């Protein structure tokens, strides 16, 4: 059975009862900084292709919230991934599309309300929706080196035929 | 086994018996009418003093005899007339004789009785057929 | 009056005291107690115990008891407390099937016939708080399957597989005391066989005594209802039928009889005294302005009877035996008819009745 | 005597034929017939089995087995005739026939059989076999046991379902089945989706065909699937294949790569919910649960003897990945038993073996083989003078003595 | 016939008069509910048996009780071809006398096929429907027997026809 | 006055005396229910329903609880079984499948009477029975015979009793007389 | 399927797979395959010594000897010349197929291997139209015992060739049956008036075999046809050898193929019955 993640820590800190896992990035957010030589993100991007197919997920940790999230959003990439002719141009499309605001955990149009706790107050709001577009940024520029073959304008057959599948039958886009 | 093989039942007081007892009608009268063309009148006599009480099978097959061997000897449209001339009593009668024949079939003797029951059967109605069913005393 | 209570069959039933309820058994180990709501029928109560099919039921009038006989051997009594009717077991000392049970008109004892070739004659003793039985056995010789009471409640009628329609005096001192002579006999002792037809052919499915108790009729399975007349030195009126066995059998006049079975439709037979006669007068199942809107015909099974299977048993319902003018027929088929003397006489202008 | 037993083994999909002795049938062919649709004549003698019935073009093709079950006695009888007298070409008065039935056929199915058999062909002897029981004896060729058994679970996978059936003594445990909605056909059609999300030039009026194909000549059981994928997208070279095949129109070449699908296919069987909504219990939880349902005293000689049988079972690791599976879940349960309060460890044994595909006929064979099946089988003389309720019971043999 | 509808009109009559049945519970053996034509432990349930001719050959034999009756046919084979035939088809039934509830699982000795017919029958099913079937199955296998027949002899000449005429 | 019980385990035939009981006259049989739910196994297999001796032992019991009787002359049910379908009945198992029982409803308790039938050595519940009586006080025969009572839940078959009762005749009249001197022969089993 | 088919499928299939396989240049696997054919004939396929280059097909007829003093070994080297090759003990017959050595047409050589029992029940055929056509009267007649129990007897005369077929009904019935169908045979020549003229008797041989020890009995029916030139000249011969040997099967099948139409014709007309019987009740 599918994928979990094995990074929560007794002293891994949460936002919302999502885990504030630390990521290598130069994105700004509140994401701790990563000293290991992986982190939430690359997990995410390494179960991808076969957590996708999984139409069932028991959330064992606060860290499974978070990889979840990543999951999804790999597939919001992939959607935009899809149309596109260059690395360089592809890696616009995500800056831009780690930007635009995706709903968050108490808003209609995010999937698993009730799975994930919303946030209580207005700072906890600010903060987890800086940590989400920290972790698209990065999602999103990671994943471009991973589509493209080092032959220009090649988003992969082999990363875009999961363009359709929805993990857990679920959508950020819905 | 062996002591299973003998059937206590036939001992058990407390079982059924029927009540018995211990001739028939005139053959010569019967003959008399036939050898005259008084089918109807040799009808009747046929019927009479029927041996619902004797023990011997070669009396009751007798009488049988003379019946049937007047049903044969009856052309078939004045059956309904010679039916028609006799009592419920005798209609009753006649239907069990008429059952007996079934049991004797020889040449076309059963086309004729199933005529007979035909006309029996219109003059003493399916209550005449059940009274063959559970008489103890019969033909 | 047709109502269908289901399509399996009404085994045995009886009316309670104002005809406000009928208790029947369908084809079961129950017995299902209804009353009208409206023109509507419905189910009131579930009387349980039985393991094995009822074959007999009786409603004590007055008392309000029901009796209920079945194939397990049991009888039992029951009892209205509140809402709910409750069982007490009467042992019947048999080893067969129970067949039949009628409660006395005095209802202080009541009758079983069974497959143990005997009748077992019930009563309570207020002494020791138990049902006790004795036994009328000699000379039955097969199955009992019919009952019915004489009105000075001593005298019994019963009709068995042996062919025979007979009457015992069932007198029990303990209960009820030296009973006034009767054209039947001086001499009326515990298990005294008072009367015994001569006939040894067909099974005797019903037997039904007269209003004044003078006179006992019954229906053999060799397609015959016959009548005997204790005014007349037991003299025996037959009468043979054009069509099949009878199973229930019921005056409604001192000289009048109804009854029904295998052909599925109630008949009438008149009893001429004089002539000592019985005599065929019916076929009484025969297919204001809303009778006339009702009756016109439409725009255009296969039985031309109400019932659609054979009627076992025939109940009166109002007027008594001495002048019913509304009797009861249930039957294989699950139906029970309501039958109303005048309306028959009205639509049938050359009806007798007596 | 000089001649050898029919042996035949009718399937809902295909019907196994041959001569016992033999490790092979001699023939397999696809359980249909072909008719023409008041019969007068010879009407009834117009009609073709197997592949000669498929695509016919006067003729209407029928399906007479249905479920495992005979739904169309008429047809049956007739199929049987051509099995006889066209492909066995046997005088069925000179041979004993062993016949199979799935667990659950019932006594009057076994009776119809009968009276097809010995008062339409004339056969001398009879036995009805259960397919399960003979799939069992067919594993007594495995390297992997020393003595005959006839108690263990049967995994039957074809194309239509998958069967897990326990046996104790040679008598199926039959109230304590359970089916599975994932075989053959299931692989074939995830394989088509992946293959039409990725890969193009493939026609339409084609998908099947290439989907088949891949699955028949790539496809596999892997022990991990993130692994997989990911040695997939690391030496592509020597793990993506290609296929090539022709279109029926136009007779011009159209050549698709091969990925994922190859160990994504069966891996539907572990993971049932990938393709298929309504179930999601894994092969090895159904396995388990079989088990846990049978007899206490006999759950461990099940454990220690779980047979495969059919087409779809033929998966490189099909039987490690179940076997491993299956130890994790009962191995886990038994910890927890330990930390709650020293449960024996239970082994866990998934036998596979060379005769797998059709291990029903060749068990059937091997045991008709032998002076036994003789004098198990129900002779004409007993079905004349004993009627046809004999063929109600045919008794298991082949292992005591 | 012109011997046929006097003779199914005897038969029916006497099937009415016969189907006239109720529950009996047994009177031999405690809580038992038996066929009382079958075992016939108790003579005075029993009616006199009676039999319709047709000739020499075809007859129904009607023998009923309280509870049962059981009716045996005698049916038409005039050659060897319909005797196979009938005797094939009868078996045929038998064999699934389960499936056909009023049927006997063996003939009466001297009979082709034989009925019981039990209060349980009557009750749920209307007798009058069962006279009938009686009757339309008489009508039925003479019928069937007479088709069975054309078509072995049709497909025989065929036969012969086709080897014949490849040489 | 001798008792027959017969429970899930074993049978036994209890004489007692104006009192109490005596455990010299004090027989068991080696067959009861469990036994006779054992043996309905054997005879569905022969008629094609292979239950599993453990696993459907409860499912059987039920059918024979229900469907067995017990048969009063074999000869006849025999006849009854082999020559009409009036002894089927159908049985829903509890996977909804439903099965027809007929014959095995008075094979399966025959054992009672016929202890070989299941490998056991022995005379059978009535000639048990007989023997018990027959060997004990000649001035309580009469008053034990006509006093006999069945108790246990292997005892409620159908026709029991009266099997029971027709088995002694055949006793009585074979090893204790030899012409017909019945009548007098009374004895009731209730 | 009217008429039985004269070649082995499983012969042919075998053999087919075996030669596209070597042709191909694939190594060969083993083949091991025991069958039968009508008339108590066996089969072995095998490669002998375990050379699995090698493939031999194997007959063993229980009655070769008696083919074989009317002309079997001769023929059969005709047809099959460097193929045939010394025998396998327990058979008559032995083809061997060298897959490192195939002709050109490897598809007629799979024909003629399927025809193996065809070709040695050929030869007695030849033998007594030759002495036909040549007009050598009086020869002693073939006597050939192609079942334990059945017989089959051919005798050339002057205009003719007869062969009579003594064959057994075991089941009593199909006497009644087959004598429908012997009667249609009988009467052949009202189709077809050049075919050859068919005799039957029932439970006893035609006179001239009277004196010998021909079986007699309830469940025997001897069956004659009149082969007449234009049947048994070089032309037709092989066709007409070809349908005879075919023949006490061919009739035996269709007794059977008929049992089962009947069987279909009992389905529908007890299912009708059960209908009826169900329309009696009131409903569930």
């Amino acid at each position: 059975p599918a994928y979990h993640s094995s990074l929560m820590d007794p002293d891994t800190k949460l936002i919302g009862n999502m885990a504030l896992l630390p990521i290598r990035s130069q994105f700004k957010g509140p994401a701790p900084r990563e000293t290991k030589d992986t982190d939430i993100v690359d997990e995410a991007i390494y179960y991808f292709k076969a957590n996708v197919f999984f139409k069932n997920y028991e959330i064992k940790n606060e860290a499974d919230r978070t990889l979840i999230y990543i999951t999804l959003y790999i597939s919001e990439c992939l959607k935009k991934l899809q149309k596109c002719n260059s690395k360089s141009q592809g890696e616009k499309e995500m800056y831009t599309l780690g930007i635009t605001n995706f709903p968050i955990p108490g808003e209609p149009g995010f999937p698993l309300n009730a799975i994930y706790a919303k946030p209580a107050n207005k700072q906890e709001d600010e903060v987890m929706r800086a940590y989400l577009q920290q972790l698209r940024q990065e999602t999103g520029l990671r994943l471009c080196e991973k589509v493209f073959d080092p032959q220009n304008d090649k988003p992969s057959k082999w990363w875009t035929c999961f363009v359709k599948r929805q993990f857990m039958n679920k959508s950020l886009s819905g | 086994a062996r002591f299973r093989k003998v059937d206590v039942d036939e001992y058990d007081e407390n079982k059924f018996v029927d009540e018995d007892d211990g001739a028939g009608p005139d053959e010569g009268e019967v003959d008399s009418c036939l050898r005259q063309g008084n089918m109807t009148a040799a009808l009747q006599a046929a019927l009479k003093n029927p041996p619902i009480n004797t023990k011997s099978q070669a009396v009751k097959d007798r009488a049988g005899s003379i019946v049937l061997k007047v049903l044969i000897s009856f052309k078939a449209n004045d059956i309904e007339k010679a039916v028609q001339s006799l009592d419920k009593n005798g209609v009753d009668l006649l239907m069990k004789y008429i059952y007996k024949g079934f049991e004797s079939p020889s040449d076309n003797s059963s086309a004729v009785l199933l005529q007979w029951h035909e006309k029996a059967l219109a003059a003493g109605g399916v209550g005449s057929i059940v009274r063959v069913l559970t008489a103890r005393k019969t033909v | 009056a047709y109502h269908s209570f289901l399509v399996e069959p009404i085994s045995c039933h009886a009316w309670n005291k104002d005809r406000t309820q009928i208790a029947i058994c369908p084809n079961n180990h129950e017995v299902h107690i209804y009353e009208k709501s409206g023109n509507k029928w419905v189910q009131v109560h579930e009387l349980k115990e039985h393991n094995g099919q009822v074959t007999g039921v009786d409603w004590a009038p007055d008392s309000n008891r029901i009796v209920t006989c079945g194939t397990d051997r049991n009888a039992y009594v029951w009892t209205l407390k509140g809402r709910t009717w409750k069982p007490t077991l009467v042992i019947l000392r048999i080893n067969r099937a129970a067949r039949c049970v009628r409660w006395a008109p005095n209802e202080k004892k009541f009758a079983v016939g069974s497959g143990s070739r005997v009748i077992s004659i019930c009563y309570f003793e207020q002494e020791n708080d138990w049902w006790v039985c004795k036994h009328i056995k000699k000379p039955i010789r097969s199955t009992v399957l019919s009952l019915d009471w004489h009105p000075n409640s001593v005298l019994l009628a019963a009709g068995s597989c042996d062919f025979k329609c007979r009457i015992f005096s069932a007198y029990i001192k303990e209960v009820e005391e030296r009973p006034a002579p009767t054209p039947w006999g001086s001499k009326m002792p515990f298990g005294e066989l008072m009367f015994e037809s001569s006939s040894s052919c067909g099974w005797v499915h019903g037997v039904c005594f007269s209003a004044n108790g003078s006179r006992v009729a019954w229906v053999s399975h060799d397609s015959t209802v016959c009548l005997a007349d204790a005014d007349k030195k037991m003299a025996v009126a037959t009468l043979a039928s054009e069509t099949l066995p009878l199973l229930a059998v019921t005056f409604i006049t001192e000289s009048s009889l109804v009854a029904a079975g295998h052909d599925c439709f109630p008949v009438l037979f008149t009893y001429d005294s004089a002539a000592g006669k019985l005599s065929f007068g019916g076929r009484l199942d025969v297919p204001t302005a809303r009778e006339r809107f009702q009756n016109l015909d439409k725009k255009a099974a296969g039985l031309d009877s109400l019932h659609k299977n054979s009627v076992s048993q025939i109940s009166v319902l109002s007027g008594g035996k001495a002048k019913c003018s509304q009797f009861c027929t249930t039957g294989m088929d699950g139906g029970m008819s309501i039958w109303d003397v005048r309306s028959l006489e009205s639509a049938l202008k050359d009806l007798k009745i007596v | 005597g000089r001649l050898p037993a029919c042996v035949v083994d009718c399937g809902t999909g295909y019907t196994k034929l041959g001569y016992a002795g033999n490790t092979e049938p001699q023939f397999i062919i696809p359980s249909c017939i072909a008719i023409k649709e008041v019969m007068k004549g010879v009407d009834d003698l117009d009609f073709f089995i197997g592949d000669e019935a498929i695509e016919k073009p006067t003729y209407a093709t029928k399906w007479p087995i249905r479920h495992g079950i005979v739904e169309d006695w008429d047809l049956m009888e007739r199929f049987m005739e051509q099995v006889i007298f066209k492909y066995l070409r046997a005088e069925p008065e000179d041979h004993y026939f062993l016949l199979t039935e799935p667990p659950l056929n019932t006594p009057e199915n076994r009776e119809y059989t009968a009276e097809i058999m010995f008062e339409s062909f004339n056969v001398p002897g009879l036995y009805i076999a259960v397919q399960a029981v003979l799939a069992l004896a067919a594993s007594w060729t495995s390297r992997q046991v020393g003595e005959r058994t006839l108690t263990g679970t049967v995994i039957d996978s074809g194309d239509g379902v998958t069967h897990v059936i326990p046996v104790a003594e040679g008598y199926v445990i039959g109230s304590c089945i359970k089916h599975i909605p994932i075989a053959g056909r299931d692989i074939t059609y995830f394989i088509q989706q992946l293959l039409r999300d990725r890969e193009v030039g493939i026609p339409p009026e084609q998908s099947l065909e290439t989907a088949k194909a891949v699955k028949e000549r790539y496809s596999y059981v892997c022990p991990d699937l993130v692994k997989e994928f990911n040695k997939y997208d690391t030496d592509g070279s020597k793990w993506i294949k290609q296929y090539t095949g022709i279109n029926a129109i136009s007779k011009k070449e159209f050549s698709i790569d091969v990925g994922y699908e190859r160990f994504l296919g069966p891996e539907i069987f572990f993971h049932p919910e990938f393709a298929n909504p309504d179930f999601t219990q894994p092969i090895s939880e159904v396995v388990d649960e079989v088990i846990q349902n049978c007899p206490i005293d006999v759950r461990r000689p099940l454990y220690k003897n779980i047979v495969l049988s059919g087409g779809s079972t033929m998966f490189r690791d099909f039987g490690r990945r179940l076997q491993r599976d299956l130890k994790r879940t009962v191995d886990a349960r038994l910890k927890l038993s330990e930390e709650l309060s020293k449960p024996k460890p239970i082994d866990v044994q998934v036998i596979t073996h060379h005769m797998q595909r059709y291990a029903v006929w060749f068990g059937g064979s091997m045991l008709a083989s032998t002076p036994e099946f003789y004098q198990v089988c129900h002779t004409k003389k007993d079905y004349e003078e004993i009627g046809p309720s004999i063929c109600r019971h045919n008794p298991v043999f082949g292992v005591m003595s | 016939t012109a011997t046929l509808r006097p003779y199914l009109s005897a038969v029916r009559a006497t099937l009415q008069a016969a189907l006239c049945l109720e529950n009996f519970s047994s009177q031999v053996v405690e809580r038992h509910n038996k066929p009382e034509v079958e075992v016939r432990s108790s003579k005075e349930l029993l009616l006199q048996p009676v039999t319709i001719s047709r000739n020499e050959k075809e007859k129904v034999l009607i023998e009923g009780s309280i509870n049962s009756v059981r009716v045996s046919i005698a049916v038409k084979q005039a050659d060897e071809i319909e005797k196979i035939l009938c005797h094939k088809f009868m078996r045929f039934m038998m064999m699934r006398a389960e499936n056909f509830f009023i049927l006997r699982r063996k003939p009466v000795e001297g009979y082709d096929i034989s009925f019981l017919i039990t209060n349980f029958h009557t009750e749920q099913m209307y007798k009058h429907k069962l006279v009938d079937f009686v009757i339309h199955f008489m009508e039925e296998i003479d019928k069937e027997i007479s088709e069975m027949k054309l078509s072995v002899n049709a497909r025989a000449r065929i036969v012969a026809e086709e080897f014949l005429k490849n040489f | 006055g001798v008792v027959v019980d017969s429970g899930d385990g074993v049978t036994h035939i209890c004489p007692v005396y104006e009192g109490f009981s005596l455990p010299h006259l004090t027989r068991r049989l080696d067959i009861a229910g469990r036994d006779i739910t054992r043996y309905l196994i054997k005879l569905l297999l022969l008629r094609g329903y292979a239950f599993n001796h453990s696993a459907d032992f409860e499912t059987v019991r039920m059918i024979k609880e229900k469907l067995c009787y017990v048969g009063y002359n074999i000869e006849q049910e025999q006849k009854l079984a082999l020559e009409t379908t009036v002894l089927v009945e159908s049985y829903t198992l509890p996977d909804g499948r439903i099965i027809k029982v007929g014959g095995e409803r008075f094979e399966a308790p025959e054992a009672l009477f016929q202890p070989h039938l299941i490998n056991v050595e022995g005379v059978g519940v009535a000639e048990l029975l007989f023997n018990t009586i027959q060997a004990a006080d000649i001035d309580t025969r009469s008053e034990f015979y006509k006093h006999i009572v069945l108790s246990g839940g292997s005892t409620m078959y159908p026709g029991l009793p009266s099997r029971l009762e027709r088995e002694l005749k055949q006793l009585y009249l074979e090893r204790v007389l030899k012409g017909d001197v019945e009548k007098l022969s009374k004895f009731k089993i209730r | 399927m009217i008429l039985l088919e004269v070649n082995n499928r499983i012969i042919e299939e075998t053999l087919a797979l075996k030669f596209e396989n070597a042709a191909a240049g694939n190594k060969p696997e083993a083949v091991e395959v025991t069958f039968a054919d009508f008339d108590g004939v066996l089969y072995h396929i095998s490669n002998p010594n375990g050379d699995k280059t090698k493939v031999m097909v194997s007959i063993s007829l229980k009655f070769y000897k008696e083919l074989q003093a009317h002309g079997a070994d001769e023929l059969l080297k005709r047809v099959y010349g460097s193929y045939l090759v010394n025998p396998e003990s327990g058979y008559n017959v032995s083809l061997l197929y060298d897959l490192e050595n195939l002709p050109a047409s490897k598809d007629s050589i799979v024909h003629q291997a399927g025809m193996l029992k065809r070709n040695c029940f050929a030869s007695v055929f030849e033998k007594y139209f030759q002495f036909q056509e040549e007009g050598k009267e009086g020869e002693n007649r073939a006597v050939i015992h192609y079942r334990d129990d059945e017989t089959m007897y051919v005798e050339s005369k002057k205009d003719r060739v007869t062969v009579v077929f003594s064959t057994v009904f075991k089941d009593d019935d199909d006497v009644v049956i087959g004598k429908v169908f012997m009667q249609e045979f009988k009467e052949g020549r009202r189709a077809s008036h050049t075919a050859p003229q068919v005799l039957f008797s029932h439970r006893e041989p035609p006179l001239e075999l009277k004196d010998t020890d021909a079986a007699v009995g309830d469940n025997i029916g001897y069956i004659t046809f009149v082969l007449f030139p234009r049947h048994t000249n070089a032309s037709a011969r092989d066709n007409t050898i070809n349908l005879i040997h075919t023949f006490r099967d061919y009739l035996h099948y269709h007794i059977k193929c008929s049992k089962a139409y009947i069987h279909t014709r009992m389905r529908a007309k007890t299912s009708d019955f059960l209908k009826v019987l169900n329309r009696a009740r009131p409903d569930a």
